[PDB]
This record gives structure tokens, sequence and C-alpha cells, in this order.
RNA sequence: UUAAUUGCGAUAACGAACGAGACCUUAACCUACUAAAUAGUGGUGCUAGCAUUUGCUGGUUAUCCACUUCUUAGAGGGACUAUCGGUUUCAAGCCGAUGGAAGUUUGAGGCAAUAACAGGUCUGUGAUGCCCUUAGACGUUCUGGGCCGCACGCGCGCUACACUGACGGAGCCAGCGAGUCUAACCUUGGCCGAGAGGUCUUGGUAAUCUUGUGAAACUCCGUCGUGCUGGGGAUAGAGCAUUGUAAUUAUUGCUCUUCAACGAGGAAUUCCUAGUAAGCGCAAGUCAUCAGCUUGCGUUGAUUACGUCCCUGCCCUUUGUACACAC
């Protein structure tokens, strides 16, 4: 049995499943390379997590994110928030929950939005109004 | 690649250079409003420096051949160094003028 | 960079097809200020005589400037699909002609006043200066003059 | 022989008292199913201006009606499979037979 | 917004007149005993007045 | 250890592969190129004339190599494009099915995407055999 | 009259109508019910439709 | 209506779209001391077409004196390598 | 004190009723009670690229194992300001920090106070009352014209003053939404075109079919490049067509052109507290045929808001009134 854990980041539409497990030490999205998908910007933003814990913690692990769902920024915010899941979810359930632990106060202490998933769920739209809370136009003659 | 110092000291400069510190508020006065002249707002002196350094810029890279990216960085070091000719140091020097004018 | 003499050949404002062009800008353009044919048709000559986009439109060759008038005035001898005219199957005889700068006014003011001679709606409305495709005129169309 | 019912009723306790029936008798019975499937719930919308002329603030309103539909697959002797069709029929919900 | 209402108000100390030592100061405890110590049509109702409950069971621990 | 166009860039790959269908020349190119727009929304044509067909070839082979089942009307709606209607706003309209229809055919012929059942167009052997050839041609000469 | 109807009215308003009041005006052909949306108003309590937002 | 202006000479600049070797050689001895070139430089810094500014950028670049640092488009940075 | 006659409280009031709350949906966190060839993993039924190194991308049911921890579900779990400080006739409340979904009733809606408009609706009725017509009638056979004549003024809006842009090429992301039975709905094609259309049904009585609705400013290489330009199809003339037994006074779509406005847009005037403003796009409504509209959804996202009545309005109390169809 191959220890893979199951992990989810989601965003306004966009849901990213992460599979963690015992492997060569790869990250793969839809089957490409994380480093390769050359956004030039979102590259470094998904990067984030892996240059400021470094390479020690991805000797012989591979985890592959399927994205669907949301725009582009919504996409890479999934996977990074589920990507960031999926290894806590492999430190603690395989490697020490000590080491667990501390993965996750240095992941707060960088940024405190890592952990937790964003829940600016979208307001619906009233009638009388273009959007949520914009009316169409007062005009009285 | 310009001004080789910090990137980031030359923005904060710019930020406090451009950012005003003497504003005028409307007092009603009594039929004819009047301003004054009011001290005091760390918080507002750097939103009127982001503020006025991004019009600033915009209004450059206006109908030009120049990019927003190169009119941004000359106004940045305009206002950093310090020349008098920079639009959001103007703007705020004049601001300045007329409220210690008022004052 | 190239050095082409400084003679007659650079003139500020040209004749060219019974217009007047300035160049410094690019041939196709150039083509494009000539009444009556715009930028898909010069990009289409222009491509079809397989002469380089990416040049300039300082040096032109006599001959070619004699294929350009071969092709506008032969553009079906030239293979073109004829659809990209724009007189297709003509009253006069039904065959495709393709306009000159002064054709294609000429033209148009020829079935402007066979409109107003047949006195149609349409060449009313032409005559009186009005919309005639349909517009809504009660709150537009006021500058009339 | 693979048949099944599917019931595409409006009403959910009605029809979550039909399927809650229909399991817990199968169980009882002890034979071999599958579990309820139970689709999306088809929510049908209406929007309607409230007033019947054209006099006030637009404002609209939204009828909606809600659809639940379910289905289970068994196999089963043609006898029991009428028994288990035909018993536990309630008014307000529709439910249908058919095969693969 | 955390005004309570008179009818949680006075759930709460109906409760606490006639159940005083039967709950405690814990707000999980307070709802898991409330939820079959009084009957009530909300769940949201009933972690209203548990937690007014308890924190009347504060305000008599000191005074 | 492993070459795919999912883990090669995608913009040097596909000019990697016209650059190379382009040096071979035998694709037997429909005829009527140079005249098209590629679409119906465009309001100019494309820049080089000889060009933008084994670019276009590219793209459609590579997108049917990521996809299982494609068809004429999917390529048009995935080639479309925001169309400026003069005043009225912005919509979306559908690419050159006849552009489309002929370059699917044009990888018929070539072989390099074959008929699937169920309805669509599949990535062929060879043809993928060429498309990774390439993209590992891109592989060595970049690194 | 052979002639009293022989113009057809196969689309339009003179094919939908309202099937309580013969209103022509209003109705609401969606779910193929029929019926002009100021009397769907009223019935729609009992026809199903059940107002939440 | 009005014109809402005054219908004076604007400014009519006169980008050069050809040259000579009074200017390339000023361009060419000009190019260096130059801590930021882009199209902009160019053109406001030289008085030059733009089509001619791009192509001086170009076949500076692909002899080699500044390299870049954003291939990105509307917008190249060149600085000279030292 | 926040939104509250919301409460704490003093008290000729006590006890109540209706409104507010309470309530019902909507979106959010569920590694649980119970899940299907519709969202997958390893051997396999068949096969290719990096090779005989352990994997990915591919492509399919009955040949099976472990799960809905991503779509959706039904007795259903939590969130109530939980905890720790500061402040008070040492009473309700306010202001700051933690796994976690946020500590402005979590955000948003639905019906909504014995009071009244002489507000709209007798053009939604086989709902009439009072009058109109009572066998050339307003009931009705067919032809047409018309919110498409304007001299003109006023409003929701759409496209724009462009180099943060227009275009050309490579990527190319949502679901609540819709769908032939007494004769067609949205479309999966062997053939032709940037266009509509034919031969059979792969779609049906529908989470499996249209549809991952592959739908847009969004990521890269260039052209236009400040000169009224490539932003205008305003406007007008040439050809193909779905619909209609008639699209002619472009219904609508696609090939071609002129250049008339546009240098922070005057008096004035409208909307905006967390994913709302705005930008861009998608579905239903009206439909024999086309959205510039409305109702819902999706992508990026907002400095000055926990403030004040200065303007426009309110609510309570006190007060003055020659007002009471009530300034």
């Amino acid at each position: 049995a191959v220890p893979s854990v199951q992990t989810f980041g989601k965003k306004k539409s966009a849901t990213a499943v992460a599979h963690v497990k015992a492997g060569k030490g790869l990250i793969k999205v839809n089957g490409s390379p994380i480093t390769l998908v050359e956004p030039e910007i979102l590259r470094f933003k998904v990067y984030e997590p892996l240059l400021l814990v470094g390479l020690d913690k991805f000797s012989n692990i591979d985890i592959r994110v399927r994205v669907t769902g949301g725009g582009h920024v919504s996409q890479v915010y999934a996977i990074r928030q589920a990507i960031a899941k999926g290894l806590v979810a492999y430190h603690q359930k395989y490697v020490d929950e000590q080491s667990k632990n501390e993965l996750k106060k240095a992941f707060t202490s960088y940024d405190r939005t890592l952990l937790i998933a964003d829940s600016r769920r979208p307001e619906p739209k009233k009638f009388g109004g273009k959007g949520a809370r914009s009316r169409f136009q007062k005009s009285y003659r | 690649v310009l001004t080789d110092q910090n990137p980031i000291q030359v923005v904060v400069d710019a930020i406090t250079n451009t950012g005003p510190r003497e504003d005028t508020t409307r007092v009603g006065g009594g039929g004819a409003a009047r301003r004054q002249a009011v001290d005091v707002s760390p918080l507002r002196r750097v939103n009127q420096a982001i503020a006025l350094l991004t019009i600033g810029a915009r209004e450059a890279a206006f109908r030009n051949i120049k990019t927003i990216a190169e009119t941004l960085a000359e106004e940045l070091i305009n206002a950093a160094k310090g020349s008098s000719t920079s639009y959001a140091i103007k703007k705020k020097d004049e601001l300045e003028r007329v409220a210690k004018s008022n004052r | 960079s190239l050095v082409v003499q400084e003679q007659g050949s650079f003139q500020h404002i040209l004749r060219l097809l019974n217009t007047n062009v300035d160049g410094n800008i690019k041939i196709v353009y150039a083509l494009t200020t000539i009444k009556g044919v715009g930028r898909r048709y010069s990009n289409l000559v222009c491509k079809k005589a397989d002469v380089d986009l990416h040049k300039r439109a300082g040096e032109l060759t006599q001959e070619e400037l004699e294929r350009i008038v071969q092709i506008m005035q032969n553009p079906t001898h030239y293979k073109i699909p004829a659809w990209f005219l724009n007189r297709q199957n003509d009253i006069t005889d039904g065959k495709d002609y393709h306009t000159l700068a002064n054709n294609v006014e000429s033209k148009l003011r020829d079935d402007l006043e066979r409109l107003k001679k047949i006195r149609a709606h349409r060449g009313i409305r032409h005559f009186w200066g009005l919309r005639v495709r349909g517009q809504h005129t009660k709150t537009t169309g006021r500058r009339r003059a | 022989i693979k048949i099944r019912i599917t019931l595409t009723s409006t009403k959910v306790k009605q029809l979550e008292n039909v399927s809650s029936n229909i399991v817990k008798n199968a169980e009882q019975h002890n034979l071999v199913k599958k579990g309820p499937v139970r689709l999306p719930t088809k929510v049908l919308k209406i929007s309607t201006r409230k007033t019947p002329n054209g006099e006030g603030s637009k404002t609209w309103e939204t009828y909606e009606m809600r659809i639940h539909k379910r289905y289970i697959d068994l196999e089963a002797p043609v006898q029991i499979v009428k028994r288990i069709t035909q018993i536990t029929i309630e008014p307000g919900v529709d439910v249908e037979v058919v095969v693969a | 917004g955390r005004v309570r209402t008179k009818t949680v108000k006075r759930a709460s100390k109906a409760l606490i007149e006639r159940y005083y030592p039967k709950l405690t100061l814990d707000f999980q405890t307070n709802k898991r005993l409330c939820d079959e110590i009084a009957t009530i049509q909300s769940k949201r109702l009933r972690n209203k007045i548990a937690g007014y409950t308890t924190h009347l069971m504060k305000r008599i621990q000191k005074g | 250890p492993g070459v795919s166009v999912r883990d090669v860039a995608a913009q040097d790959f596909i000019n990697a592969y016209a650059s190379f269908l382009q040096r071979q020349g035998k694709l037997e190119v429909p005829g009527y190129v140079d005249i098209v727009k590629t679409s119906s929304g465009n309001e100019m044509p494309p820049q080089d004339a000889e060009g933008w067909f084994y670019k276009r070839a590219a793209s459609v082979a590579r997108h049917i190599y990521m996809r299982k089942q494609v068809g004429v009307g999917k390529l048009n709606k995935l080639y479309g494009g925001a169309k400026s209607r003069g005043v009225r706003p912005y919509k979306h309209i559908d690419a050159s099915g006849s552009i489309n229809r002929k370059v699917l055919q044009a990888l018929e012929k070539i072989g390099i995407v074959e008929i699937s059942p169920k309805g669509g167009r599949r990535i062929s052997e060879n043809g993928q055999r060429d498309l990774d050839r390439i993209a590992a041609q891109t592989l060595e000469e970049d690194e | 009259e052979n002639v009293w109807f022989s113009h057809p009215r196969r689309y339009g308003k003179g094919s939908r109508q309202c099937r309580v009041c013969s209103s022509h005006t209003g109705l609401i052909r969606k779910y193929g019910l029929n019926i002009c949306r100021q009397c769907f108003r009223e019935k729609a309590n009992d026809i199903g439709f059940n107002k939440f937002r | 209506k009005k014109k809402w202006s005054k219908k004076s000479m604007k400014d009519r600049a006169q980008h050069a779209v050809i040259l000579d070797q009074e200017k390339y050689d000023r361009i060419l001895k000009e190019v260096p001391t130059y801590r930021y070139v882009s199209v902009s430089v160019l053109v406001d810094r030289l008085k030059i077409g733009g089509s001619l500014a791009r192509i001086a950028l170009r076949h500076l670049e692909k002899e080699g004196i500044i390299k870049p640092i954003s291939k990105h488009s509307k917008q190249a940075i060149y600085t000279r390598a030292t």
C-alpha cells in the first residue's frame, strides 16, 4: 500500500485536489510539473511554500494536484492551499507530529492565510440593481 | 538599474517626501465655507503619497510613447531625490502652500 | 543604415493612383489611404504579390508598380476568389468590378441618383436626407445641418 | 433482470420515508441491493414582477419549486420484485420502473 | 448586536432559578443538558439560551 | 527521465514543431491559405503569409493530444474570441469551421491524427511519436 | 363562410394564450404551464411554486 | 455645433524613419553611458522614429553591449554590461 | 449600547397582543450514520512516448477489490461573541488577541404592525354596479399604415478620448439555467464556405445528450505607435443565407469604404462596507426570427468607512402654533 493522503484547497469555485504520497520527490499539476507552468509570477507564488521550507522536505514525496474551477489566480491559490495542507497531512500521518507542528508554525509566521482557507464567498445579487449592492440610477425628472 | 542604492529605500523616501503633512478641511464658516489648516495624519500621509504618486504616473503615461513603467519609475526617483518637478510633489507643495496661506 | 541617395525619390507629398499619399508609413497603409480600398484589400494584394511586409515604403520597383496596376485592372485574371471585391454582380452587366478612388464615388452617386429617379422609399429618404435603414429618428439625427 | 425503481417527487418528507421504508424492508429481508442514489435537487425558478400593472418600484419575486429524484437498482425474482414495487405506495410521490 | 431578546433572557433566568445545581459553568455541557432539560424549537435558540445561562452562572460565581 | 509535452513549455515546443513542419513541407496545405483570417471575428488578417498554418496545425494537434475526442465545433468554440460588434457590446464568436475542418483533414492525411470511435478524433501513434520527438529535440537544444 | 377563418394563426400571440382568462399579455411559457404572470401570482401556491427568497 | 478648439498647429514631429552617417555615428557614440535604454529612451533622447529606434535596439543587442533584464512586450529594458 | 419600545433599570402601574426578534431558504467547516458503468487510483481485456528503474500522460466494462476525505444527498455536528485583558450609580454593554468558518445579530434574501394614500391597475378576466351600441353596433371574416414624419428637450444604457490600448498567433478556467406526443427543442457528421443548409439518429422522456457550456480584459513574440492613428460601421451602396406563405423603410449574421465629435468633460445629478464598486463574460425571461434590457451566476478586485448631522431625509422627547384638504 503506497501511503497517499488526499487534501483539497478551495476558492470561489477553484477546487484543487492534492494527492501526497511517498515517491521520488516530485510535484506535478495535471501531470505537468509545478515548476514549468511558466507564468513568471504565479510560478514564484506557487514556489513560495517550497522556497520557504526548502527541498529537505521533498526528498521522496510526490504531490499531484488536479485543479478545476475558477480563474488563474483562484486556481493558483487553491493549488498553494492544497499543497500546504497535503504536506501538513503527510508530516502528521507519517513524519513526526512535531515536524508537522513546526512546519505549520513556519507557514503561519510567513503568512497566517497559508493555513486558513479563504471564505469570502460571493454575495448574491438583488433585483433593482446590476450587482449585489449597487442600484441602477435615481433620476427624478 | 538606476539609483543603485536600496530600491525600497528610495521608494519610501519618495513616499515620505510626497506625503502632505498639512491639509485643508471644509469649515462651514457661515454662508461662505472656508478652508481650515489641519495637521496630523500619518495614515493619511502615506495614503495621499501613494495616491499622488499613482495619479501622477498615470497622468504622465496617458497619451504618450513612454510606458507607465518608466513614467512611474521616473516619478518615484524624482520625488525621492527632490527636484520640485514631479507632478505629485508639485501638487503636494501647492496644497501645502494654500494650507499655510489660509492657516 | 541602408543608404539611398537624397534624390527626388523622397518627397513630402507624392501622387499614387490619382490620390495624394504621404510616406514614412507602411506601403499597405499608404494603399489604405487610397479611397475605396482599405486594409483588407491592401494586405491581400501585398501578400499575393509576395512583397515582404516588414520592408519599408522607400524602395519600390517599376515592375512592382505595374504589378499592382495590373492586379487592380484585372483582379480575376490574378485568381482572386471574387468575393473580396466591393461590387458583386453589378447591375450594368453582372461582372465583378473593382472601383478606383473616383470610380467608387461615381458608382455611389450613380446608384443614389438611380434610387431617386426610380422614386423608391429609399430614394425619397436619400432625397430628404433622412435615415433610410430604419433607424429611430425620434431622438436621433438632429444636427443634420 | 436488473430492475430499477426511480422516484421523482417534490415533497422531501414523503420522499425520505418512502426511501427509508424501502431500504429497511430490504435490509430486514436480507437481500443484495444498491444504496439509494440521490440525484441533485432541481429547483425550477420563475422570476416575475409583483405588480400586475407597471406602477411602483421595479420589484421582483422568485417562485421556486424543488424536485427531488432518487433511484435504486435491484436484481430479484419477479414475484418479490412486484411485491416490493406495489407495496408502500404514497400520494404525492411519483415512482416508475425501468430496466438496466 | 449582542443584546438578548426578552424570551432568551427570561428562559435563561427560569432555567437558573429551578436548575441552579444541575448545570455548570461550561457552555458545552450546559447546552448538552439544556437540549433535554428544556424543549426548544431551534438549535441556534438553544445555543443562545445556554450562552446566556453560562453568563449568569459567571455572574453569580462572583457576587 | 521522462519527456512529455506537459513537462515542456508550450510556446517554445509549438514553435519548434512549426519550424520542423515548415522544414519538411509535406503536410499537403489546402491552397487557399494566406486569404483567410483563421476566424470570423478578426478585423485584420494575420501577418505572415506562408506561415501560421503550421502554427494552427501544431496547436490543434497538441490540443487533441491533451484531450480525448474533439470535433470541428469544439475547435471553433475553442479558437473563438470576443468580437467588436460596433456599438453593441462584445460577444463571443466562434472560429472558422472550414479552416478547423481542413486542418483536421490535413492531420488525417499526414497520419498525425486519426478518426476515433464514438465520434471525434484522436492523436495518432506516429503523430504522438513525432510530437514527443520534437519536444525531446527541444529539451536537447535548450539543455 | 369558408373564408371566415382562412388566415392561419399558427404562431405569435394567436397561438400562445392564457388558459384561464384568454389574456395574450404576460404569459409564462416556462415549464409549459401557459398562464399569464398575473394569474400565476395568484395560483402559484397550489400549482407548486413556493416563495422562499 | 462648436469646434471646442482654436485650430492652431500641433507639435508636428518629424520622427526620422531614414537616417544617414551623420546621425548613425551620433547614435553610436551616444548609446554608451546610457544607464537605462528603451524605445521611449531612444525616441525622447534622440528625436528619432519609433521604427528606427526599434531597429537600432535590435541591431545593438544582436551585436552585444547592453544586456536585457526583461523581454516582456511593450517594455524592453537594456543595461550596458561593463 | 449596536438595528431595534433591543434590553438593564427607575417608576401608577400590572399584565398582555401585534411589529423587532424568533422563523424558512441561500454560500461557506463535515477525513462520520448510508452511496452508482456519470469525478480515480494498482494489477488487467488490447497499445505508444521517456526504455529493459519502481511512474505519468494516455485511450475502454462487467473482470473484481478499498472510498464521495472534491461534485449532490437525508434522523444530522459546531458558532453561542468560546477564552484572556481594559472600562461601569463597581448593572446591560463596548474596545483588543487563539486550532477554527468570520467574532460589525456569519453575509444575503422571503412573508412582514385594528393606520392611511381618494398612488397605479375597470388594457389580466364569462367582476359586476352607473352611461355608451342595441341588427350597416366597440362582438368579426381579410388589405395594409403606425411608440420607423419630427422643427425639438429629458431619462436605465452600449461603444469610445488607446499605447495599462487595437490586432495578429501559443494557453483557453462556473453552476443553481434550459430542452420534440398527436407531430420537433437545443445540435453530436462522412461533402462543401470565416456564414446559414440536406441524407441517419448517436438525445430523451433527461446529474448519464447538448456541456469540463474549451464562453471575456487574463500569460508570452511582434505590428500601429502620439502625428486626431488601425478606437466610429455613426452613415451609406454591392452578394450568400436559419426563421416567417410577405424580414422591402440595414429584424439578424458574415465578406468591402468615407472620417464628423473626442487635450482629466461646465451648472448640476446617481450608485458603492468585504470579495460587494467597477471591468469583462455566461444561462433563463419575452420568441415564428435577432438583446444594446431585466432576472441569476462566474473572473480580477476597492485607500479615504467602527465617523457626523453640514445638505436630503428620518425616530423619540420637550417646545411654539392663529395649522387640522394639516406649511
